[PDB]
């Protein structure tokens, strides 16, 4: 008799890349390290 | 550090060094304290000496 262990096809992980995706297109990406500094980002615009 | 860290961390330098600093004087101080309470403690006034 005899088992068979064959090979153990270890499916590697697909990888991701925020940036490579399509959204980045929509996102705009800004490390900040005091972020966790911040209380928040309040952009004014003076529109004539 | 984006250079908000940066104070912050020396100023927790200088806080525990002065703290340590004055500390020392501290102990100086106590060291003139206690000595002179124990010259108070040991010296009889001049109307008994």
């Amino acid at each position: 008799s005899f088992e068979a262990i064959f090979g153990t096809y270890c499916n590697k992980i697909e990888w991701v890349t925020f940036l490579g995706t399509a959204l980045a297109t929509a996102a705009h990406a800004i490390m900040f390290h005091d972020l966790n500094k911040m209380t928040t980002g309040k952009m004014l615009f003076y529109i004539q | 550090d984006t250079l908000l860290d940066k104070l912050l961390n020396a100023d927790a330098v200088n806080t525990v060094l002065r703290a340590v600093k004055n500390t020392a004087d501290a102990m100086e101080r106590g060291l003139i304290d206690t000595f002179l309470r124990v010259l108070l403690r040991h010296a009889p006034p001049c109307f008994v000496l």
